């Protein structure tokens, strides 16, 4: 409970989170963005890091809806 | 911008709730073709070569998606277009 204590400086600090919930997002978009364009390979893929592709896919987008809804609750 | 603007939230609130292709095509379209009439004022000069690269770029997704009849084609122009929101 003693930490619960507002502060001083809440206004500056609301605003570094929200500088670094943004920066954070604009990495995480260009390195999905990447990865996206290194996916047309022009090749099926079968058996082969495809599936991995995938799922470094979707374990990008839950990061980014996860950035996404905290920089909504801030 | 605040056309734009009034595009976008329609399309979005109505992607959110009801999620019809007709409904989508008519709120989309009057953004993306009002872009390609050439430049008539200094907003137009300064929103053109600012916003216009990443609506294109996420015109592809669209472009695939006419083609391709998937759900999922839409996510990554959705997430650009929440950006650009």
């Amino acid at each position: 409970l003693k930490h619960f204590i507002s502060g001083f400086q809440d206004a500056e600090v609301i605003l570094r989170l929200q500088q670094e919930f943004e920066e954070q997002y604009q990495q995480l978009h260009s390195q999905l963005q990447h990865l996206q364009n290194q996916s047309h390979l022009q090749q099926q893929q079968s058996q082969q890091q495809q599936q991995h592709l995938e799922q470094q896919q979707m374990k990008i987008e839950k990061q980014i809806r996860h950035c996404q809804v905290m920089q909504n609750q801030l | 911008h605040e056309q734009w603007y009034e595009g976008l939230d329609d399309a979005s609130r109505q992607f959110f709730g009801e999620h019809n292709t007709e409904k989508m095509f008519a709120a989309l379209e009057p953004l993306y073709e009002m872009l390609k009439r050439g430049p008539e004022t200094l907003r137009e000069i300064s929103f053109q070569n600012s916003f216009g690269r990443d609506l294109n770029d996420a015109y592809e997704w669209l472009m695939n998606y006419k083609k391709s009849k998937d759900v999922s084609n839409l996510n990554q122009a959705w997430d650009i277009y929440y950006n650009v929101f």
